[PDB]
């Protein structure tokens, strides 16, 4: 009975590895930062590129759970 | 945070004084002020009910 | 120098209350418009209507046997459908026939619907409160059910 | 005519609590004297150079 | 001691952290009704089934059963 | 005697006596704030009190 | 000011000091109702009134309990049947 | 583009225009009549204010409200007149008898007159 | 006059001054509500403080009670002597262990009872 | 029939059932004494940290203090002090 | 002692006797 | 003394951790200027002409 | 019916995820702070902006899970 | 219904993650506090910052698993 | 009685989830004792709460699991 | 030879993590030998401390375990 809420859940447990890149994209982010504060508005660029993946595939994965909890 | 650009609904300047914002004196407050310049009349209000209190158990101690 | 000759003690209150009424008004035009106004006459409004009606009134907590016997409430907004166990405050002159009108909100009730409490069936020409009183003191839990028997 | 020393309570918290506060007393009986007595050795040794 | 505390700063009636705001608080608190003794409306709520109870009705009801009189209070 | 013993009343044994011998000591100790100062920050303390 | 350790007198304190105002009222209120029973009272009345009882709806007509009384209908040599 | 941004940026400012007149409106029609008189204004200055005139005190959470007790560590001589100095010869040391006294009637009232509790009888 | 000049620019419409009167860009009424909801959503700091303070006031009973009750289970189970011997060296590492959060919760109700004012 | 809602306006009364609960629970018996009890005992507390504090004040004092022959009062007031004939 | 020079504010706060007021005041709850 | 300003500006200072700055619509002068720098120097020189 | 429960546990178990990257993101901006106080304000200024995803993503771990529980 | 005592181990097994997050996070305070000592009173604070964060999701993972353990 | 005692067995996860978080911040402080040894005290009590923190996590879960045991 | 064997198993799988957390600490340990020998006294107490928690949780596992495998 549980088929599309259980199979949304299952899909919607990578969000936790989406948060870890996110936290060591944003982690390398600040500790460049500290070591060279010039190249600063650079690194973020990159930073955000990484996000264009990240959130990306975390974006598929809601659309699938979305596809999955309605069949 | 500071910036140059005035936003829509801070258009119209400050409407507020500092005071309205700021907290008071820490050690010269105005609860501490009032209750220094209170002191003496409610010295002289328990002063007098105590008096009254220990006057009266004294006249029924005494006897 | 404590006091004043000529001047009395109601006088230096009434001197005190002035101060303290003039110091609530400044403070009061000197403040925020979008939090001042909120948290001087809507929260107090709220919570004093709510103390007041719960430590005044007296209220019930309705059910309904079955579903077919639920009220339309389609219509009326912020409640589309019934619950049971509504919280509901009464005034002590109702009676079980406003009490079952206020429930079906004026409109025509099925056949036959009877309140009980604790099992017992209550009168419709009778007092609500005083029916709880004698059949579930202090257990006001009432049940409106289709007596065909 | 009790079960006091013969009791869970007893072998719980009286017999260790009693058994560690003896063995540290007696491994840092000096330390802790000494560590105390700092203070007044240094505020009698201020006060006699004051006074001479 | 404890009026010259009142007029210090920090030290009124219960605030502060000082032993004067304690003894304070406590007086505050023995005031208020909340360890006053419950009303006999309110006793089969928790005295009647209370240690202390049943141990003062046995220590002085000493060579009897107080279970029936304490079920015939709870019924009171 | 059916409303009448709820009305044999016993009272307390607690007695409220401790010596308090200060001249065994000579460090202060730690004190328990019990409730927020209202007479500082009055007209703030709705919205600070959440705050640390 | 204030501290994490306060959390219980601050919420207490936000919850409950707004409502003693609605306690006053609500005590106020008793006391104005009070009152008016006990004029009413001393005014007279048919039957009786219990005083602290939460209502009371007995009249010529009805019972303490708020029924109709039984045997009422007619008349009695002693008066009300009350 | 130029048109259109330039046209967005005038009808803002239309905007603001009529913003500007309903709150020269609001102004002198409500508040200059409802405006504090100024009599019980707050009767203290900012910090900072005063910081910056040179004015703010920090220090004596306490004070000392009378001379007697201000002059105590100037005069040098007598810090205590000789009346106060034999009525502070009676506190040398806490009176544990008036301690006992007092908590004892303090737990035999609370005790048997405020913590009475029923009891069974048989 | 001196401000004649700026006060004669000062002259409204009808609908100006009925606007201004019932105050439509100065009152906010989406601002008071977004200023209620704010307000009652910071009443989540009160429950985790509390939640905090009272983990801190019955660290120390637990560590006294529970891990107490399971000594007190081996107590009851154990006969032989080498056991016993083995199990002492436990029971004052649960001394330690007690001392230890003794302090903690020192330090965290220190922590939790500093006010600044 | 344990299915008993109640209005959200009367969430305001939650920390007023708390305290009631704990009052007909644990405040207003034995274990209720024996908190008043551990409030006067915090009070006790303070006292003797105060008066501790107070001891180890003057015991300091005078150490420090007694044996100078350069602290007749403190320096703060020096000014009040007569001036010394010897000096010139 | 009248009404009006006892309730002076000189008188009162100088020569009079409170006491007694501020108790009937204190306990006006269990009077009433 | 330091112990008093560090307070107080712990308090009333717009930080990454306020006490007091909080429901924060209408600002009152020196944190409005502080924060709108083209509207003290127009306010300003206003003023002086 | 605990099929819901069941799935809004799964749901709900992603949230230690987003609570290492957090712990990383603020491990950073500690050890980037000892290294150069002075930019604290960028250190800072980028990690609101970390939060300002990992705590969406937290948010959504938290709907659909209360959605689960519920549809 | 046995599986919500399921769920609500489930939704507590996130505290896995959470620990890990907060003990990285000290971990990286106390380097900070080995190399730039005399700045303490910021490391601590932005601690406080982040646990005022992981705090929060921790409680929210307690409180739906007594929900479901619950409802 | 089946389902309580894996409900309990899958609670006891966050137990081993959190003993790594204790590791780290246990290894940190060793690791600023030795870069700076001369500062002991200072990083005990960041440590001290970080455990503390953790503990709490544990006694959480550990509570939950023998709740859900006999409940 | 049901479901009490089952959930102490399941209840084992917490040591794994204990097991990471151990090693951490020892790791630590190493390190801090190496670096800086002559507080090895120190850094060996502090290792022990660790111990004090992370082996008495496995041990709490485990009587766990037993407790469901004969509850």
């Amino acid at each position: 009975a549980g088929v599309a809420s259980l199979s949304a859940a299952i899909a919607l447990m990578s969000v936790g590895g989406v948060a870890q890149g996110i936290g060591s994209l944003f982690a390398a982010l600040v500790s460049g930062t500290a070591r060279n504060p010039s190249i600063k508005e650079d690194l973020f660029t990159y930073t955000l590129i990484g996000m264009g993946f990240l959130e990306f595939l975390g974006i598929i994965c809601v659309l699938m759970s979305a596809v999955l909890l309605y069949s | 945070k500071p910036s140059w650009h005035v936003a829509r609904e801070h258009r119209f300047g400050p409407t507020l004084p500092d005071h309205a914002y700021y907290g008071e004196h820490a050690t010269y407050n105005y609860f501490v002020l009032f209750i220094r310049g209170m002191r003496p009349y409610l010295e002289k209000i328990f002063g007098d009910c105590a008096s009254t209190i220990k006057n009266a158990a004294v006249a029924v101690y005494r006897p | 120098p404590l006091g004043v000759k000529g001047r009395s003690v109601f006088a230096g209150m009434r001197s005190f209350i002035g101060q303290r009424l003039g110091r609530l008004y400044d403070s009061f035009y000197y403040s925020q418009s979008s939090t001042k106004y909120v948290m001087v006459f809507l929260f107090p409004a709220g919570i004093f209507y709510t103390r007041f009606r719960a430590d005044t009134k007296l209220g019930y907590h309705v059910f309904i046997n079955e579903e077919k016997l639920y009220p339309d409430y389609s219509q009326n907004y912020f409640d589309t459908k019934w619950t049971n166990g509504r919280k509901v405050y009464l005034d002590d002159e109702t009676t079980v026939e406003q009490l079952k009108a206020q429930i079906y909100g004026g409109k025509a009730a099925p056949e036959n619907v009877k309140v009980a409490c604790r099992g017992r069936v209550f009168e419709d020409a009778d007092n609500v409160a005083m029916a709880v009183r004698a059949f579930c003191k202090r257990d006001p839990r009432l049940l409106l059910f289709q007596d065909n028997l | 005519s009790n079960t006091v020393l013969s009791n869970a309570w007893f072998y719980s918290k009286t017999f260790p609590f009693g058994a560690v506060f003896y063995m540290l007393g007696s491994y840092f009986y000096r330390d802790i004297r000494e560590k105390l007595w700092k203070e007044e050795k240094s505020l009698i040794h201020t006060a006699q150079e004051n006074k001479n | 001691q404890f009026w010259e505390a009142q007029f210090a700063n920090r030290s009124f009636f219960f605030f502060g952290n000082a032993w004067t705001s304690a003894a304070a608080f406590a007086f505050f608190i023995w005031w208020s009704r909340v360890f006053d003794p419950p009303p006999k409306e309110r006793l089969d709520r928790y005295w009647l089934n209370s240690p202390k109870f049943r141990i003062l009705s046995a220590f002085h009801n000493p060579g009897k059963r107080p279970g029936l009189k304490i079920s015939l209070m709870t019924y009171e | 005697l059916l409303g009448h013993t709820t009305s044999v009343t016993m009272g307390n044994s607690d007695i409220f006596f401790l010596p308090k011998p200060s001249n065994l000591l000579k460090i202060a100790l730690p004190a328990f704030v019990f409730m927020p100062n209202l007479t500082i920050f009055t007209r703030a303390f709705p919205f600070y009190a959440h705050t640390s | 000011s204030t501290s994490p350790g306060l959390a219980f007198a601050n919420l207490t304190l936000l919850l409950d000091v707004p409502q003693l105002p609605a306690i006053w009222a609500v005590n106020a209120w008793r006391e104005l109702n009070g009152l008016f029973t006990e004029m009413k009272t001393l005014a007279g009345t048919s039957d009786l009134l219990y005083p602290s009882n939460r209502y009371n709806p007995q009249n010529e007509k009805t019972n303490r309990m708020g029924r109709p009384r039984k045997y009422n209908h007619g008349e009695w040599m002693f008066g009300n049947s009350y | 583009i130029q048109h259109w941004n330039k046209s967005y940026e005038k009808q803002v400012y239309s905007e603001s225009v009529a913003l500007n007149r309903t709150f020269q409106a609001r102004n002198q029609l409500v508040l200059d009549r409802l405006k504090p008189s100024g009599a019980y204004r707050l009767p203290a200055v900012d910090y900072k204010r005063q910081l910056s005139r040179g004015t703010l005190v920090e220090g004596a959470d306490f004070y000392l409200p009378t001379a007697q007790e201000q002059q105590r560590l100037a005069r040098h001589f007598e810090p205590y007149s000789e009346q106060e100095q034999e009525e502070r010869r009676k506190f040398r040391f806490q009176s544990i008898s008036v301690y006992l006294a007092v908590a004892l009637g303090a737990s035999f009232v609370h005790d048997y007159f405020y913590q009475r509790r029923p009891v069974a009888w048989c | 006059r001196p401000g004649q000049g700026s006060n004669a620019q000062f002259q409204t419409s009808l609908a100006d001054k009925t606007r201004g009167l019932l105050g439509v860009g100065f009152l906010r009424p989406t601002k008071m509500a977004s200023f209620a909801a704010t307000f009652l959503l910071n009443f989540r700091f009160y429950f985790m403080y509390m939640a905090r303070t009272t983990f801190q006031a019955v660290r120390p009973l637990l560590a006294f009670s529970v891990f107490g009750e399971v000594m007190k289970l081996v107590l009851a189970t154990m006969s032989s002597g080498l056991f016993s011997f083995l199990f002492s060296f436990v029971l004052a590492f649960e001394v330690f262990y007690f001392f230890l959060q003794c302090y903690i919760s020192y330090t965290f109700l220190t922590m939790f009872f500093t006010v600044l004012f | 029939y344990d299915n008993t809602a109640s209005p959200k306006s009367e969430l305001i009364f939650m920390a007023g059932n708390a305290l009631g609960y704990c009052t007909e629970r644990f405040f207003e018996n034995e274990y209720g004494q024996s908190i008043f009890m551990f409030a006067l005992g915090l009070a006790y507390l303070a006292m003797l940290g105060h008066e501790g504090k107070i001891h180890g004040a003057v015991w300091r004092m005078k150490h420090l203090f007694a044996t100078n022959f350069k602290m007749v009062g403190h320096p703060r007031y020096a000014y009040a002090l007569p001036k010394n004939p010897l000096l010139q | 002692v009248s009404f009006s020079q006892f309730f002076d504010s000189e008188y009162f706060w100088t020569k009079a006797n409170v006491g007694p007021f501020f108790l009937f005041l204190f306990t006006s709850p269990f009077w009433y | 003394k330091q112990a008093w300003h560090s307070r107080m500006g712990k308090f009333n200072d717009r930080s990454d951790t306020p006490m007091l700055y909080a429901y924060m619509n209408e600002l009152p002068s020196w944190e409005y200027y502080d924060l709108h720098r083209s509207a003290f120097l127009e306010h300003m020189t206003y003023f002086l002409v």
